Parts: structure tokens; C-alpha cells; sequence
């Protein structure tokens, strides 16, 4: 029956077959590997066929909130009103940490673009508008040059696969705004406005891109669901644990020996993770301190956490963190614990678009004080004080660069409370 | 017919589709905090000062955004929602300048009689506070950028109501300015009135400067004679002497708008 | 056929110049379908 | 410095002489034609991004130069120039250097290859030298953890870097070449250093694993 240990990968399981680029990663490069593969009969079975395999498949959304994939994209499955239907493939990446979709986008040009016309094709989109970071000018091109291998192929545009159906692909690049990734700052930023988060409960699913139905959906995401689609619904769901099935991609950086991106089975030890794949810690486990297991916005986890938490959805919820992006920042014992975390809270008072209060005035207040505890420059009751501030910005913004702000502070009073208070006291004495 | 029934503290209002939580309340009495949002401008959402619960929900939403679904039970007065306007005004006055004395809305300010109405009433803010630097915008509307609230209100009153798009937001995140960018006149037969919907001294009116408070002014609803529209206003006297003229709302003539001219 | 498994094949990067990316455009509009319209040639119209 | 109000000075100000040349101006027209009839407005920012690529910084004549062929208020255009970071509102060295400090780069003493980089062209961060050569900055997360520390000059990222490798980038760059991006270390792009630990097995073929259907 179901598994209770999950790892250990075998690489004709594996989705991203290029994801170190050892082979070419141009149309011929990727066709070898199974890529647009019998893709006309998988538009041929409809939106309906291909929403299901998504459903039965358990996927979950891999841009950092993990929503199901496949119930997601039902929003879109509705008749015409007589507007466009459009397919934006959220390329931002700028998650600390995070740098899964760079590989794909540099190293697997055409599982994304085979992802956008399967992707596209289910919600009924006409083109799909896929959003890359700006700093991110090569792997644009490459993306730009499989677009156009694509088109002159027959594979995408008019009549893509020889399926009666249109479908045009489009690259727009940011300019440099972390917010951009937020789906609705993203599509704010695709309409020339700056990239300032919409609310709420106006849905890009019914008003989106030039104010018409839009998706968006992580280049991960979106760069599986052709695998999904052929190998099945029933394959991908026989991996990882239930309600986290899947592969996914990982990124093990920071104090580790070996840092590395690598592809995973859900559910996963972080412990085996980080040894098997990145060489384990420097020094060995035992000078690890914390990880930070889904990129910045999730809270760190001390290592009494990391001896047996499994990198899942629902196992690092109830370890008081997330998944995320799946992007492992590990932390040694020689690390400023207070001085990691308050260089993420600068990241985020950089990165605030400044368009609500909350995340406008707090993440810049929460800078300052963070600023201070560095230096032990504050009193021990300014540390709950800094807490009661964190849960106000929580919940009370628009977009979710708040929420992501207010976690990692939570988790560094969470767990060294009493790292915190001896660096106060040693400034007290000192400073008398 | 169509109406649909939402609750307001339990009691029960029949509101159209499309209604927002703010305007449900509104019709049982109740007055939700806002700094954001006005009736004749686009919704914005980005005070947050609207914040409510709904009952067996856990997230707060926006008032003013948030359309109504039938059944819901707007709470108005929960702890939930108190301890929300607590904390979004604790943010606007983190680094709101200590101008108040020397301010002109003093005593007709939205960020004063809110902040006491449903703010804290003491500082845990040990930082130093931001300083923008000023603007000039004409001869009309004094600016004093350190007390702008980021509310927006100027921004959607000069391109939906006067037609001009020379007001914008200028940086990112805690620097985030309004302004021109440019060194430009806001010059328009529409410009005095940002100087009303602006919640905060930010703008206000440089010939009425420093001349008078609002609590010592008797106010004469009057007819304005400078064109044949026939505006109603306000004119303003203190120990009989005209100090400045208010719009007054007639939504059949000029609703809370009057011409540069007529001010 | 050569499983040549220790080469980067991923060096075409080294030659885009400052316009590559807004080449590539150009040279798509070719292939791109008819795209919609509101009725208006602005917001502002 | 860093600052978002525009003041007129004689080598920034709206007669500042600019215009797309004609090869940028067909550019122009397949970016509009990018995006529905009706709003040709969201052809702002790469219209500004190609208007930077041209001229190495948007002076003001340059925001309203797009802002009159898009037909959009110029307020609009700077709102945009001042929001993004990676728009230059000032003029800036042929290379630009861009050392990422964000915390998974400065985890991996990220410190160092900044200290390396102020010493060797003798500048403090965000200045520039005196023969407008370089200009220092520090950036944040630009997407290469695992590739950590590392910069970007211009379009290009040099990755895995030490003291000693940064100073090489920058003597290639100083006299006359161009050093070719990629990681400075044994390894290609994110494989793990010391041999991979997964993808070692041949890829499988033109459809391996298809279901009975699809
Ligand atoms: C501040 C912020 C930054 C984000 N950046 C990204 C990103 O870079 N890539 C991504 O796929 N999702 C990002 N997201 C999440 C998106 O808003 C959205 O949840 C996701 O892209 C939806 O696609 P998915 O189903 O593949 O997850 C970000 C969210 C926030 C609040
Ligand atoms: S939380 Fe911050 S980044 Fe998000 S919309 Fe509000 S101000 Fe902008
Ligand atoms: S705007 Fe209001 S709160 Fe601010 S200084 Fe003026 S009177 Fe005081
Ligand atoms: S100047 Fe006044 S009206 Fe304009 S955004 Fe600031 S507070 Fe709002
Ligand atoms: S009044 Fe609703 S957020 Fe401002
Ligand atoms: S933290 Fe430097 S590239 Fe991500
Ligand atoms: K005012």
C-alpha cells in the first residue's frame, strides 16, 4: 500500500532531464528527451481531459503559496463573455534563495513552452505572457530563441500541432521589482503600470490581464504538466506523500559543502536531503544551527526540528514553516543568527511595493529594530513589542511581501529568544 | 427582488449585489474608518484603516473593496476588528510628523478625531522618522509632503474628476512619493479641491494659511455668484470676517466640488 | 549518439549582444496571430 | 543621490537631445504590436528598457520621448522609471557592477568579494571612477543562491567568485576583453561541485512511460 519513507529518486522518474544543461537544450535537445512528444492528442481530448489529469494528480502550486494546480485552473474553464483568455507563466524568481526556475527556463526551453500550449490549452487562453526577471537577460533569449524554434516548427501560433488550435507565446521582461512576482503585481507590471499588488475578490480568473481572464502559474508549475499529461495523473501521485504528491526542485544553498540545485521526491528528510544531495553541512550535523526550508518568507527551524521534518507541504506547516519555494538556506553555528535574519528584513524593506500601510510603515519599522538587536541596542521588552508589530502587519496587507515579512522575524523570536536577550545584555554592560 | 440580506452586527439589511461592506454599514448607521477611500473617487485599498471582521472568517477584509455575500455578519465593533484599526493607525503615525500646533487641519483633520476615536493613545515607536522634502505645486495649494498618508486621494481626484495626469507616486516602499517628479504647476479650474479630500495638512490652502482654526469659524451656507451653476458653498467667518468658502454638497449642481475661482 | 555527459552545452549565452532579446521579438511578429481589440484606441479615448 | 524628484540641470532636462534611431523605432513597433489593440500603455516598460539599452540612462527627455510615440502622460512613464531599480536615472559606467548581499550570498562571504572589488578600483559602493569605468552597487537576490557569491555587470553573471576571481573579471574588463559568464569554480551552472548526485543515467527516449490514451 501507500509509503511511509519517500527519497531516493531514480532518474527515469525525474521530470527536468536537463536541469544541469549536459545536453542540448535547443528543439532537437529536448524532442530526444520525449519533449513535444504526441502533443496533438493532448489537446485533441479537450480542457476537460486535461484538468482531470492535473486533478487526479495532486499538484500543488510551486511558486510559494501551493494551491492545487489542477483546481486552480477550473476558474478559467468557463464559457466565453467575449473577451480574451490569457495564460501568464509567473518567471519572476525572486524569492532569496530560490533559483529552480532559472534552470528551466535556461537548460528546458521547450517543457515551459509545451507547458504554456498544454497549460494554455486547458483554461482555453489564446496566447500565454510569460513574465522573466529582468536581471535574467540570457536565459530570456534562450527562452526567445525556443519560442521562435517553436513557432517555425509548426509547434506553436496558428494551427499549433496540427490541432486547430491558436496559440501564441509571448516574453516580456520586468525591470528589476521582487513584488513583480506577486501574481496580480506581476500582471500590473505586464500593463506598463508599476508593480503595485491589485485586491481581492476581483479574481484574475475573472478579471486579470487588460482586465480579462488570466491564469498564473510558476514556470515549474507549468513546465510539468505536459509530463503529467502524457505519463499520467495516476504517476505523478504515486510519489511524495498525500495531498504533496509530486517531484520537486530543490535548492540547497548557503552553509552547506556542495550547494547545488537538484531534483527530489516530495516528502522527502531535509536531514537526507541536505547529505545526500549537497554534501551535507559544513562541518558536518552537528555545526548546524537553522534552516530556512522554503526561501526567506519561511521561518527558520533550529536543528532539533531538522533532525526528522520532512520537506512537504503539511509536514513543515506543523513545524511552524512552509515549503515555499522549496529553496534550503542552511545556517551554521558560526553564523550571526540576528544578523542573517535582519539582512532579510532589509531585502524586504527594499522590495515593499509602498503601496499599503502596513507593509509600508511596519517592514521599514521592523528594519530599525532589527537594525538595533544586531548591535543589542534595545531592551529585552522591546523583543515582545517587535513581535505584537509582526502579527499587525500580518493579515492586514493586500498582497502576501507582509505576511512573508512578519514570518521569518516571528520564527527568530520563536526559537532564539535567548540569542536575542545576551546580545542585549553584553551591550548593556558595555555601553554602561 | 434581487436584493440580497447581510447583517450588520446581526441585525439584518437588504443591500444590492455589487454593495461593499462599507456601504451595508452605511445604511444601518454605522460609519466604518477610512482614510483611502471617497465615494466620487476609485476604490484604492491601501490604508487598510477599513479593516472588519466577518463573522466565522479569519481573515479581516477591506470595507471598501470587499463586496457583500448574502448571509454575512458584518462585526463593526469586535475585538478582532478594533485591535486591526489599532495597529494600521499605529502605522500612519509612526512616522507622521509632530506638526499638529503649526499644522492648519488641526481641528479638522481625519488622522486627529480618528486616531482618537479608534487609534491607541500612546507610542511604542523608538526610531527616528521620515522627512520628505516639498513640493511646489502653484500658488494655491500649499504643499507639506511629511504629513502625506500615501492615501492616493490627490492621485485619483486629478485624473478622474479633473482630468489631469500630472500627480503620481514616485519611488518604492517606505520612500514612496507623491508628487509632480517634475517641477510642475497642478493649474486647473478643479485644483483647489484636493485641498478638501486631502485627509491630512499635506495640502492646504496658501492664502488661508495660518489665519484661523476650524472650531472658532461660523459657517453661513451661502450660494456662490462667480459663474451661473450656482454652486453651494460654505463661507467660513471669524469675528466677522470672511476667512475662506467650503464647498457644500448638492448632488443635483456641484456635489462637494467648486471651481478654483468660487474658492 | 555520443553520451558526452561531462560538457556544458549551454555556450550560446556567451555571444548575445545588448539588442539579442528585442531581435528574437521582431523577428516573431511574423508568426504572431491577429491580436484583439477593446473598440478604442485608449483608455483615454 | 538616490533620490525620486527630477530637478533641471543643463545635462539632464527636457531639450536634452534624444530620440530612438531607426533601427529602435521598428524595434518599437513589434513591442507594441506585442499586446491587444487598445493598450498600447503596457509597451511601457520595454519601450523604456530599449530607450536605456540605446542611451546607457534615461534622462528626462527620454521618459517623455516614450511617453509621446505610447500616447501616455509622462507622469505615468516616471512613475515606472522611478518604481524599477534596474532603470538608470543617472549616468553610469560602461560596467555596472551589481554584488548581490542578500542573506544566501552573504552567508557564503559575499563581504569579501565586495571588499575585493572597493580596493582594487579604489571607490566606495555606489560611486563610480573617475574615468567612468565602473560604477560599484549592491543588488539583491539576483536568482544565483547556489552559485553564491556572485555579480552581474551589464547583462552577464560571474558566479562562484573569490577575491582573486573578481579581480580577474575586473582586469579583463579594464583593458579590452570581455570574460566570458558563467561560474568561476570547477562546475557548469548548479551541478553539485564534486561529482552530480542525480541525471547520470542516460535521458529515455521519444516517449517513455506514456500512458495507454493520451
Ligand atoms: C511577494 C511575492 C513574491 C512572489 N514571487 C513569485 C515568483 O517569483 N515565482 C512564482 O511562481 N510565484 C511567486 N509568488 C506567488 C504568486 O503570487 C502566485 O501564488 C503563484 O505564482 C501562482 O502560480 P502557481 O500555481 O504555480 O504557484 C509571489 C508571491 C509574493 C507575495
Ligand atoms: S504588503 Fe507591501 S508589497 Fe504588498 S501591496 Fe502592501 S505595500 Fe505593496
Ligand atoms: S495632518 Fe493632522 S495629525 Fe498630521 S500634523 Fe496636521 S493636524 Fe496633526
Ligand atoms: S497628499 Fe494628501 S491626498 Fe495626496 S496622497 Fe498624500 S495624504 Fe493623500
Ligand atoms: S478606506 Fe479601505 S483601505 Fe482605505
Ligand atoms: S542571495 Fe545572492 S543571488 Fe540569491
Ligand atoms: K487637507
Amino acid at each position: 500500500p501507500k509509503k511511509t519513507s519517500f527519497g531516493s529518486l531514480k532518474d527515469e522518474d525525474r521530470i527536468f532531464t536537463n536541469l544541469y544543461g549536459r545536453h542540448d537544450w535547443r528543439l532537437k535537445g529536448a524532442q530526444s528527451r520525449g519533449d513535444w512528444y504526441k502533443t496533438k492528442e493532448i489537446l485533441l481530448k479537450g480542457p476537460d481531459w486535461i484538468l482531470g489529469e492535473v486533478k487526479t494528480s495532486g499538484l500543488r502550486g510551486r511558486g510559494g503559496a501551493g494551491f492545487p494546480t489542477g483546481l486552480k485552473w477550473s476558474f478559467m474553464n468557463k464559457p466565453s463573455d467575449g473577451r480574451p483568455k490569457y495564460l501568464v507563466v509567473n518567471a519572476d524568481e525572486g524569492e532569496p534563495g530560490t533559483c529552480k526556475d532559472r534552470e528551466i527556463i535556461r537548460h528546458d526551453p521547450h517543457k515551459l513552452v509545451e507547458g504554456c500550449l498544454v497549460g494554455g490549452r486547458a483554461m482555453g487562453a489564446r496566447a500565454a505572457y510569460i513574465y522573466i526577471r529582468g536581471e535574467f537577460y540570457n536565459e530570456a533569449s534562450n527562452l526567445q530563441v525556443a519560442i521562435r524554434e517553436a513557432y517555425e516548427a509548426g509547434l506553436i501560433g496558428k494551427n499549433a500541432c496540427g490541432s486547430g488550435y491558436d496559440f501564441d507565446v509571448f516574453v516580456v521582461r520586468g525591470a528589476g521589482a521582487y513584488i513583480c512576482g506577486e501574481e496580480t503585481a506581476l500582471i500590473e507590471s505586464i500593463e506598463g503600470k508599476q508593480g503595485k499588488p491589485r485586491l481581492k475578490p476581483p479574481f484574475p480568473a475573472d478579471v486579470g490581464v487588460f482586465g480579462c481572464p488570466t491564469t498564473v502559474a510558476n514556470v515549474e508549475t507549468v513546465a510539468v504538466s505536459p509530463t503529467i499529461c502524457r505519463r499520467g495523473g495516476a504517476w505523478f501521485a504515486s510519489f511524495g506523500r498525500e495531498r504533496n504528491s509530486g517531484t520537486k526542485l530543490f535548492n540547497i544553498s548557503g552553509h552547506v559543502n556542495n550547494p547545488c540545485t537538484v531534483e527530489e521526491e516530495m516528502s522527502v528528510p531535509l536531514k537526507e536531503l541536505i547529505e545526500k544531495h549537497a554534501g551535507g553541512v559544513t562541518g558536518g550535523w552537528d555545526n548546524l544551527l537553522a534552516v530556512i526550508p522554503g526561501g526567506s518568507s519561511t521561518p527558520l527551524i533550529p536543528k532539533s526540528v531538522c533532525e526528522t521534518v520532512l520537506m512537504d507541504f503539511d509536514a513543515l506547516i506543523q513545524a511552524q514553516t512552509g515549503l515555499g519555494t522549496a529553496a534550503v538556506i542552511v545556517m551554521d553555528r558560526s553564523t550571526d543568527i540576528v544578523k542573517a535574519i535582519a539582512r532579510l528584513i532589509e531585502f524586504y524593506k527594499h522590495e515593499s511595493c509602498g503601496q499599503c500601510t502596513p507593509c509600508r510603515e511596519g517592514v521599514d519599522w521592523m528594519n530599525k529594530v532589527m537594525a538595533r538587536f544586531v548591535r543589542g541596542d534595545a531592551r529585552p521588552a522591546e523583543i515582545d513589542s517587535l513581535w505584537e508589530i509582526s502579527k499587525q502587519i500580518e493579515g492586514h496587507t493586500i498582497c502576501a511581501l507582509g505576511d512573508g515579512a512578519a514570518w521569518p522575524v516571528q520564527g527568530l523570536i520563536r526559537h532564539f529568544r535567548p540569542e536575542l536577550e545576551e546580545r542585549m545584555q553584553q551591550f548593556a554592560q558595555q555601553h554602561q | 427582488s434581487n436584493l440580497i440580506e447581510v447583517f450588520v452586527d446581526g441585525q439584518s439589511v437588504m443591500v444590492e449585489p455589487g454593495t461593499t461592506v462599507l456601504q451595508a454599514c452605511e445604511k444601518v448607521g454605522m460609519q466604518i474608518p477610512r482614510f483611502c477611500y471617497h465615494e466620487r473617487l476609485s476604490v484604492a485599498g491601501n490604508c487598510r484603516m477599513c479593516l472588519v471582521e466577518i463573522e466565522k472568517a479569519p481573515k479581516v477584509v477591506a470595507a471598501c473593496a470587499m463586496p457583500v455575500m448574502k448571509g454575512w455578519n458584518i462585526l463593526t465593533n469586535s475585538e478582532k476588528t478594533k485591535k486591526a484599526r489599532e495597529g494600521v493607525m499605529e502605522f500612519l503615525l509612526a512616522n507622521h510628523p509632530l506638526d499638529c500646533p503649526i499644522c492648519d487641519q488641526g481641528g479638522e483633520c481625519d488622522l486627529q478625531d480618528q486616531s482618537m476615536m479608534f487609534g491607541s493613545d500612546r507610542s511604542r515607536f523608538l526610531e527616528g522618522k521620515r522627512a520628505v522634502e516639498d513640493k511646489n505645486i502653484g500658488p494655491l495649494v500649499k504643499t507639506i509632503m511629511t504629513r502625506c498618508i500615501q492615501c492616493t486621494r490627490c492621485i485619483r481626484f486629478a485624473s478622474e474628476i479633473a482630468g489631469v495626469d500630472d500627480l503620481g507616486t514616485t519611488g518604492r516602499g517606505n520612500d514612496m512619493q507623491v508628487g509632480t517628479y517634475i517641477e510642475k504647476m497642478f493649474m486647473s479650474e478643479l485644483s483647489g479641491n484636493i485641498i478638501d479630500i486631502c485627509p491630512v495638512g499635506a495640502l492646504t490652502s496658501k492664502p488661508y494659511a495660518f489665519t484661523a482654526r476650524p472650531w472658532e469659524t461660523r459657517k453661513t451656507e451661502s450660494i456662490d455668484v462667480m459663474d451661473a451653476v450656482g454652486s453651494n458653498i460654505v463661507v467660513s467667518t471669524r469675528t466677522g470676517e470672511v476667512m475662506r468658502i467650503l464647498p457644500r454638497m448638492h448632488e443635483d449642481i456641484n456635489e462637494e466640488w467648486i471651481s478654483d475661482k468660487t474658492r | 549518439e555520443p553520451f558526452d555527459n561531462t560538457t556544458y552545452k549551454n555556450l550560446q549565452h556567451h555571444d548575445y549582444s545588448t539588442y539579442t532579446f528585442l531581435d528574437l521579438n521582431l523577428d516573431l511578429s511574423k508568426f504572431r496571430m491577429p491580436q484583439p481589440s477593446s473598440g478604442r484606441e485608449s483608455p483615454r479615448h | 543621490g538616490a533620490l525620486f524628484v527630477h530637478r533641471d540641470t543643463p545635462e539632464n532636462n527636457p531639450e536634452t537631445p534624444f530620440d530612438f534611431t531607426p533601427e529602435n523605432y521598428k524595434r518599437i513597433e513589434a513591442i507594441v504590436k506585442n499586446y491587444p489593440e487598445g493598450h498600447k500603455a503596457a509597451a511601457v516598460l520595454p519601450v523604456l528598457d530599449l530607450a536605456q539599452r540605446q542611451n546607457g540612462w534615461l534622462p528626462i527627455s527620454a521618459m517623455n520621448k516614450v511617453a509621446e510615440i505610447l500616447q501616455v502622460p509622462p507622469m505615468r512613464v516616471y512613475e515606472v522609471a522611478t518604481f524599477y531599480t534596474m532603470y538608470n536615472r543617472k549616468p553610469v559606467g560602461k560596467y555596472h557592477i551589481q554584488v548581490c548581499t542578500t542573506t544566501p550570498c552573504m552567508l557564503r562571504n559575499s563581504d569579501s568579494i565586495l571588499e575585493a572589488i572597493q580596493k582594487k578600483l579604489g571607490i566606495k559602493v555606489g560611486e563610480t571612477t573617475p574615468d567612468k569605468l565602473f560604477t560599484l552597487i549592491e543588488v539583491e537576490c539576483l536568482g544565483a543562491c547556489v552559485n553564491a557569491p556572485m555579480v552581474q555587470i551589464n547583462d552577464n553573471y560571474y558566479e562562484d567568485l573569490t577575491p582573486k576571481d573578481i579581480e580577474e573579471i575586473i582586469d579583463e574588463l579594464k583593458a579590452g576583453k570581455i570574460p566570458k559568464p558563467g561560474p568561476r569554480s570547477g562546475r557548469f551552472s548548479c551541478e553539485p561541485a564534486g561529482g552530480l548526485t542525480s541525471l547520470t543515467e542516460p535521458p529515455k527516449g521519444p516517449g517513455f512511460g506514456v500512458q495507454a490514451g493520451l
